[PDB]
This record gives C-alpha cells, structure tokens and sequence, in this order.
RNA sequence: CGCAAGACGGACCAGAGCGAAAGCAUUUGCCAAGAAUGUUUUCAUUAAUCAAGAACGAAAGUCGGAGGUUCGAAGACGAUCAGAUACCGUCGUAGUUCCGACCAUAAACGAUGCCGACCGGCGAUGCGGCGGCGUUAUUCCCAUGACCCGCCGGGCAGCUUCCGGGAAACCAAAGUCUUUGGGUUCCGGGGGGAGUAUGGUUGCAAAGCUGAAACUUAAAGGAAUUGACGGAAGGGCACCACC
RNA sequence: CCCAUGAACGAGGAAUUCCCAGUAAGUGCGGGUCAUAAGCUUGCGUUGAUUAAGUCCCUGCCCUUUGUACACACCGCCCGU
C-alpha cells in the first residue's frame, strides 16, 4: 500500500501545521505539496468550539494523521509551521507544539522543521480600529 | 503636572512619527512610544525537545528558532505585565532589567 | 466512496546533475483515465529541497526550488526553478545596530533563462570598535549596491544556467561581493538571498538530458 | 519503558498551587552519572529512593 | 459634560437657529 | 525562634566590656559571674544573658566584634597590627617607569635616577569599555 | 501552480537625520533647492522684530473626475445586559487611494515667541574640518575608505550640580528681577453667562475670523503633604486561610 | 421508676465548621444553674490516632510602590435629559 522502499530508507512527505487561535490544521501532503495524504483538524476531533484550538484536539488530530500516513507508507515527515500571518498575529497557536509532539511519539520520523507564516512587507489595514479591540 | 521629561515617548527633533499597530488589541500607537520586545524562542519547547531529537532523521540537526517582534500599546503592556509602574525615583532608571 | 489512493501511482523525483544526491523523493499522482494524463499533472510541480540534502556537506540554510519538465518511466526530470534562504537564517542576521544593504538584478543567462537575483549584506563591526553602532552613509550604501549589482550581472550574464547554479551552490558571488566592498564599508553577512526564474526558453529535450545527467 | 529508581541528592524547593510538591534533584541508581529534576508528592528527604515509571521528563526549573 | 460634546450640542443649536431664521 | 531581645544583648555586651577578665567559655561559670556582678531579677533572664555572653566570648576568641570595645584588648590588637617586614616593599632594586613619567621626572630635575627602567609603552589605544 | 486589482513600504528604524511648520523611509534617473563645515574671496550696515498684506498648513469634511484591495462613520443583524440606540462579533454605505478646485481647523504641545550677550562640569551622538601612534581593505607604493585617541564649529539630546531662580513640581534656562531698564512681536487680568447673542467679513456647505451685555457667584484653580479608597502592581502572614 | 407501644433513620445534595500531640475523636466525672433538674456551659481525668513540618491557590488581613477630582474620606464624589 504505497511505494516499494527498503527498510533502511524512509519515504518523505511534508506536513503543514496551521496553528491559529481558533483551531489547528494538520495537513500532510507530498514533497511537492500538490497531492495530499491526510488532512484532519482539531475541530474534527472535539465537538466544542472552545476546545477547537486546544492542545488535546491537536494531539488527537496529529495521531490520526500519523496513523493514516503510516498506513500509506510514509515514515518520515517534513514539518513546516504556520501562524495566521498577514496583519494578524505571528505567534503560532497552542496546538502547534502538542501536534508536533503527538506525531513525534506516534513513531513518525522527523525531517527538518521550518517556519512559514505569511510575513507581509507592508500590509493592508488591520481589522481593529484606531483605538483597537476593547475587550 | 508633567510626569515624564520625555512625555513617555522618544520623539526629539522631529514632528511626526509613523503609526504602528499593537499586536494584541490592534491600536494605533506612535512607533517611538510603543513598547517593543524581540522574542527569540525555540520553535520546539524544552518539554518536546527530547521527543523531537529522538524521532529525527539527521544527526545534530539543531532545532530552528522563531524571531518575532512584538509591539505593545501602553495599556496592553501594563495589563500583560510586560512593563510595571515604578516609584517616582525608580522611573528615571533606563537600564534594562537584568533577566 | 472508494479510496482514491488505490488509483494513485507513485513516481520518483530526480535532481539535476549539479547536485551530488540525485534521488530526492517520491510523488504520487492519479493514473491516466482518458483526457487526464499522469505526466501532465506530474509536470508543473516545484520541490523545496535543502542544499544539505541535495549536496553532501553543504550548509543547510539554503533551499532550492526544482521544477519538473518531463517524465519517463516512473522518473521525474526536474530542472532549476529558483533559490531561497531559510526563514530562520534570514531573520537571524537582521540586527539592530548595523546597516543592511539590499539589491536586485534582472539579468539573463546565455541559454535564454531570464533570472532575478537578490543580494543582501550587513555592515560589520571592527574588532576594536568602541562605538555601539556600525552605520554606512548613504553614498557608501549606494556604492555597495552598485558593486553588488554589477558583480551579479557579470557573474550571471556571461554563463549559462548550469554554471550559474554551480557558482550559487557554494555562494561564490557573496564572497566576491564581500571581497569587493571591503574598501567602501566592511560587510558581514553577504549572501544571494533569493533567485527567481522570470523567463524560460521553449522546452528542449537534449539540454534537459544533458542537465539531468 | 522500564521502571527505574533514582536517589535524591538535594531538595530544590517547594512548588504547586498550595506548595504541595517538593521539586528535587535525583541521580539514577544504575547510571550514577545522569541526573534530573522532578517534582515528588509527599514528604521527601536526603537520600531516599524514588521509583520512576517514566524516567526522562525534567521538571521546570523554579 | 465633556467639553467636546458641549461644543457639539452648541453647534447643533446654532444649526437649528440658522435654519429657523431663513 | 531563639532570637535574643535587645535586653539580653545589650546586657551581655556591657557585662563583657566591663568584666572580660573574669569570663570564659564556660556557661556555668559565666552565669555565676553574671549573678555576682549584676542584678538580674529573673533566673531565666540571667541564663539567657550568660548564654549570649558565652557565645560572644567564643566570637571574640577568633577576632573582633562590632558591639564590644575592650580597652586592654585594643592594645594587643594594635600590637599584632605592628607587624613590620624585614625589607620595605618600597625598596626595589629596579622599578619600571613609562616614558611619560620619565619625562616628568626629568622636568622635576630628578632625571639622574638610576633605578628607573624605561619600559616600552602600549601600542593600541584601546582602554575604554565598548558601549552597548 | 499561475493571473489580476488596489493599498502599503515591515524587520534594518535609534530619545538617529531632514524640513518654516504641518510632515518626510523599496531601487534608479532627472530637476531645482538647503543647513553646517572650510575660506588671508566679495560687498560694506545692506540688520533684529514685525500692524497691513501674503505662501504653506495633519486628520476629518465639501464640489468635480478616475479607481475602488483592505479597513470602515452611517445602516442592517447576532450576542451581552434589568435595559445597550455601546463596549464583542458578521455584513457593510460615505470615506479611506489618485488628479483638479474649496475648507484653514487639532492636546497644530516643548501646553515654553524671535534676535543678541554672560553664567558650571561630564560622557556620548550626527554632520564638516584639523591633528596622532597603532590595526584592517590589502598583500608593495601613496592612497582614500573601516576602527582607535584627541581638537574645533553648528545641531538632536542625556547625566550631574547649593549658578541662580521658582508656590512647588521642576528649569543650565523657566538663571543673570525690589541690587527691579539689551531689542522687539503677540497676548492675560476671580469663576460662570460664552467664544454665546448680534453686526461685519470669508466660504457651495460644514463652518472660519472678529466678538458682547443683562444676569449669577465666594470661590473656581495650581503645586505639594498626610490619610482613605481602587475592579493597579508587588511582597508577607494565619488551620477563626489553604494544602 | 415499671410494663406496654415501637416512627423515621441503611451514612446524608448543593454548601460549610473545628482542628498539628497526650491534640482530634470516643468515654465517663465534677462545678454553675439547682425546692425539684442538664441534650447547655465551665473544668477534670480516662483510651488515644491518621496526616503536616509547607504555600499564597481560595479567604481574609497587613505592608510597599502607584492613581485619585475622595477627606462626612467609594455607603465618596459626580454628569446630562
Ligand atoms: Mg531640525
Ligand atoms: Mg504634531
Ligand atoms: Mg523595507
Ligand atoms: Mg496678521
Ligand atoms: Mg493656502
Ligand atoms: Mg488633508
Ligand atoms: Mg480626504
Ligand atoms: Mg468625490
Ligand atoms: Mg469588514
Ligand atoms: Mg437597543
Ligand atoms: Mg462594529
Ligand atoms: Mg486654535
Ligand atoms: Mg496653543
Ligand atoms: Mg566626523
Ligand atoms: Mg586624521
Ligand atoms: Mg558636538
Ligand atoms: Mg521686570
Ligand atoms: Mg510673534
Ligand atoms: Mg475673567
Ligand atoms: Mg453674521
Ligand atoms: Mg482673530
Ligand atoms: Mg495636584
Ligand atoms: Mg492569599
Ligand atoms: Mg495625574
Ligand atoms: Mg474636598
Ligand atoms: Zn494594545
């Protein structure tokens, strides 16, 4: 069920970890990034908008993704981590670290980590007003 | 009564400073006035460092860092305890905290 | 309904001959049903490969974008598409008490490949410097920028894509620029930040093979 | 993972919401050269032996 | 009352007065 | 908490400064001495004062104490402080001297000094801490 | 993986620079400007401050065009609340962008007119010039750049000080003031009524400039000291706290 | 005092009290009240532990700096229809 690769060699795919403050996306796709293998989110595991971005939902999503990818023959993963970016926050949400550790403990081999978040040169106007959000 | 000689900003010799936005509340604050903090932090925290290093495919990969410049408006700086209020004499000290 | 991964066939991606490591990974694509062709959907794809994986003992903060142009027998034939610097390295050099100089050139190689090269350098602090800041004046900045522009133009326009990539692998252009601008203002972290492909000639097999060993 | 023991070498401090855990430094009985910080729940003193079922986490300093 | 809103109310009153003595 | 109050400490200090000769390292002799030379209306207070006197005797045994000031002890202390080496540390066969102080001495009319050895000056003018 | 449309020039970016002030940050070219420094050039009092009269003048707003990505007064909803015509969320008009005409107002602030002289120190920093060992580009030549140690001049500032002032906070100017006079412009005279009414004037309009009185009132106000309080930050304590 | 009768109650929801050693808790005994009288209280012994040797998390209460337009002192002061 996948490529024919010797025991010593590992098949590589990239994993996009979109860690917003509303939920977390774990999205494994090919090295080229065009064909996807498993994409499950934190909202697909917890039925409560509160916990959509919790570390627990990210852990469950990462475990599901790692299991499906192992069933599909990929043993090594390339991690690229993204925050919301744009004019909004640049710090990744709480689910990123939990998802990374979850897919590490799931037997997956770890490639090289990279931080790919949209960093505007000089963006448009941020959503909040001149006085900003007041809550 | 004047509280600070610099008026709480660093505008000397110029008329206008470009507005910037607070990373927390998205508030227009002059760049010189805003409280800026540069965060260099390991992408993987120390708790998951062992798990990441054990599950790696390379040797001595050295985990990447994350570099973020946070800009905070005075209200957010005080509320988030990034900056505190000090005594009338302790206000004059410009030395950064040891940390 | 039925799992689409059962109808998807795997393929192997090969790096051009300039890189020591040729095999770089695998790529899955659906089979050929009628109008849909596996090769057609397997062509316009870009791979982001670190130089540490393409070469043997090269620095890992450089990445190369490799794009495939032909497929023959479970093999993907890729050609150079661009070059970038990793985000961490790019963010690690921009410090607060030095001047950063940047330049770019739209220069084309002998083999019809129109490129755009970006170069970044940073002013260095002397070993005995007491002054906290190391800033270059505007005329010095413009001189350094002109030198960088002319060096990249000279290095690219006289060669072809293969030799350009061969010079880009160890960053000879950055070392040349650091050597050149030492008299104007010492530079500290000089690099070819980004290389992007603006235009390409028509696809020709013979040169591809050549490239692809 | 196996279960392994560790001898307490020095009591670091008190941690917890109500100061209920003693954060301590332990060196492993077999290796004798690798040591870590863990929080132990209960009265602890010099030289007593803690059995760690998990044996590679580190308690957060202070 | 805030001075700005007092001025605003005064301006509304002036506008009413000007519109009334057309 | 075994922290002594100022009553105990001042009483002990005065007793020691006045009757240092009669005292020693023994609590049970010190308490008798205190009850003989002083008027302490309580036995517990007497015991506390004697205990602190014993502690302070041990303290003065290995040096001085900021509270006590014994007139006879200061004479012996300055006798120890009267140490004199055989050869003065200022008597040197050869003393190094920079060219600048050599020129200053020449201007002083003391340029005929022989013990001076004109050492080479520094090269780099780097004597300031970098700023930042 | 590409294409497009508009906006914006992050990090570098500083108690740094420039401009009369509003204000000014991707590269390159062109255009005319400008301060300081340098100067054994030149004129020879040509100067300082300014009723009248002029140029510029953030944002918002008004007439026309063009464009309309993002944001977004108004508005329509969803929440929260006892109520919410708000704070939070969704959409979203005018506007936000460019050109051409109006508007001339800001906590347009250093809440401190401009010109000139005198009166303490110290270390930095930006520009220009003058010196000096010694390191770097280079490999050798003078160079000229990058540092290093000083000096001078004009700046943005900083620390310090029993200069002296001040109600004090504080100020090296807010000092050289009853030991009261260097020159000169604006302008204040208890608090409200009120920057209101009216007249004039400018403007398409919104509004701008000028600007009262009747009447009312013993205070309003400024700095600083103690308490009390706080939904501000830190510590400390207690089985009438907790574990 | 005697003989009869023989209810709920099968360990108690939200929420709370008091406790660090001869202690808590069981168990009686005295004093007071008292003509008649202790399920109360105040003392006394008797049997006799679990757990803790810590912390500001809750609850208070202290400080310290800071803000105030309060000073009858936030149960203050104060604004407009
Ligand atoms: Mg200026
Ligand atoms: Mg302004
Ligand atoms: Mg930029
Ligand atoms: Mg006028
Ligand atoms: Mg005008
Ligand atoms: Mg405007
Ligand atoms: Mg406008
Ligand atoms: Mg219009
Ligand atoms: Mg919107
Ligand atoms: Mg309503
Ligand atoms: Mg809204
Ligand atoms: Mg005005
Ligand atoms: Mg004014
Ligand atoms: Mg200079
Ligand atoms: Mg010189
Ligand atoms: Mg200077
Ligand atoms: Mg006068
Ligand atoms: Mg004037
Ligand atoms: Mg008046
Ligand atoms: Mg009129
Ligand atoms: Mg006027
Ligand atoms: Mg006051
Ligand atoms: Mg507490
Ligand atoms: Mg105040
Ligand atoms: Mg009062
Ligand atoms: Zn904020």
């Amino acid at each position: 069920l996948g490529p024919q690769v010797a025991e010593g060699e590992n098949v590589f795919g990239v994993c996009h970890i979109f860690a917003s403050f509303n939920d977390t996306f774990v999205h494994v796709t090919d090295l080229s990034g065009k064909e996807t293998i498993c994409r499950v989110t934190g909202g697909m595991k917890v039925k409560a908008d509160r916990d959509e971005s919790s570390p627990y939902a990210a852990m469950l999503a990462a475990q599901d993704v790692a299991q499906r990818c192992k069933e599909l023959g990929i043993t090594a993963l390339h991690i690229k981590l993204r925050a919301t970016g744009g004019n909004r926050t640049k710090t990744p949400g709480p689910g990123a670290q939990s998802a990374l550790r979850a897919l590490a403990r799931s037997g997956m081999k770890i490639g090289r980590i990279e931080d790919v978040t949209p960093i505007p040169s000089d963006s448009t106007r941020r959503k909040g007003g001149r006085r900003g959000r007041r809550l | 009564t004047k509280k600070r000689r610099n008026n709480g900003r660093a505008k000397k010799g110029r008329g206008h400073v470009q507005p910037i936005r607070c990373t927390n509340c998205a508030r227009c604050v002059p760049k010189d006035k805003a409280i800026k903090k540069f965060v260099i932090r390991n992408i993987v925290e120390a708790a998951a460092v062992r798990d990441i290093s054990e599950a790696s495919v390379f040797d001595a990969y050295v985990l990447p860092k994350l570099y973020v410049k946070l800009h905070y408006c005075v209200s957010c700086v005080i509320h988030s305890k990034v900056v505190r209020n000090r005594s009338r004499e302790a206000r004059k000290d410009r030395t950064p905290p040891p940390r | 309904v039925v799992d689409p991964f059962s109808k998807k066939d795997w393929y192997d991606v090969k790096a051009p001959a300039m890189f020591n490591i040729r095999n770089i990974g695998k790529t899955l694509v659906t089979r050929t049903q009628g109008t849909k062709i596996a090769s057609d959907g397997l062509k316009g794809r870009v791979f982001e490969v670190s130089l540490a994986d393409l070469q043997n003992d090269e620095v890992a903060f450089r990445k190369f974008k490799l794009i495939t142009e032909d497929v023959q027998g479970k093999n993907c034939l890729t050609n150079f598409h661009g070059m970038d610097l990793t985000r961490d390295k790019m963010c690690s050099m921009v410090k607060k008490w030095q001047t950063m100089i940047e330049a770019h050139v739209d220069v084309k190689t002998t083999d019809g490949y129109l490129l755009r090269l970006f170069c970044v350098g940073f002013t260095k602090k002397r070993n005995n410097q007491i002054r906290k800041t190391s800033y270059a004046q505007h005329q010095q900045v413009r001189q350094i920028r002109k030198k960088m522009m002319e060096i990249m133009t000279r290095e690219v326009q006289t060669n072809d894509l293969k030799e350009v990539v061969n010079k880009l692998i160890p960053d000879s252009i950055g070392k040349d620029i650091e050597k050149a601008c030492q008299s104007i203002y010492p530079l500290h972290d000089v690099f070819v930040r980004k290389v992007k492909m603006l235009k390409k000639p028509k696809f020709e097999l013979g040169k591809l093979m050549e490239l692809h060993g | 993972q196996p279960i392994k023991l560790a001898r307490v070498t020095k009591v670091l401090g008190r941690t917890g919401s109500q100061g209920q855990c003693t954060q301590v430094r332990v060196e492993f009985m077999d290796d004798t050269s690798r040591s870590i910080i863990r929080n132990v729940k209960g009265p602890v003193r010099e030289g007593d032996v803690l059995t760690l079922l998990e044996s590679e986490r580190e308690a957060r300093r202070l | 009352m805030r001075a700005k809103w007092r001025k605003k109310r005064m301006r509304r009153l002036k506008r009413k007065r000007r519109k009334m003595r057309q | 908490g075994r922290v002594r109050t100022k009553t105990v400490k001042k009483a002990a200090r005065v007793i020691i400064e006045k009757y240092y000769t009669r005292l020693g390292n023994d609590f049970h002799t010190n308490k008798r001495v205190c009850e003989e030379i002083a008027i302490i209306p309580s036995k517990k207070l007497r015991n506390k004062i004697a205990g602190y006197v014993t502690h302070l005797m041990k303290r003065i045994q290995r040096g001085p104490v900021r509270g006590i000031s014994i007139k006879l002890q200061e004479e012996e202390r300055e006798r120890r402080d009267n140490y004199v080496p055989e050869v003065s540390a200022l008597d040197q066969e050869i003393i190094e001297v920079d060219p600048d102080t050599k020129e200053m001495l020449k201007l002083l009319d003391f340029g005929s000094l022989s013990n001076l050895q004109v050492t080479q000056p520094t090269v780099g003018m780097n004597f300031k801490t970098p700023r930042g």
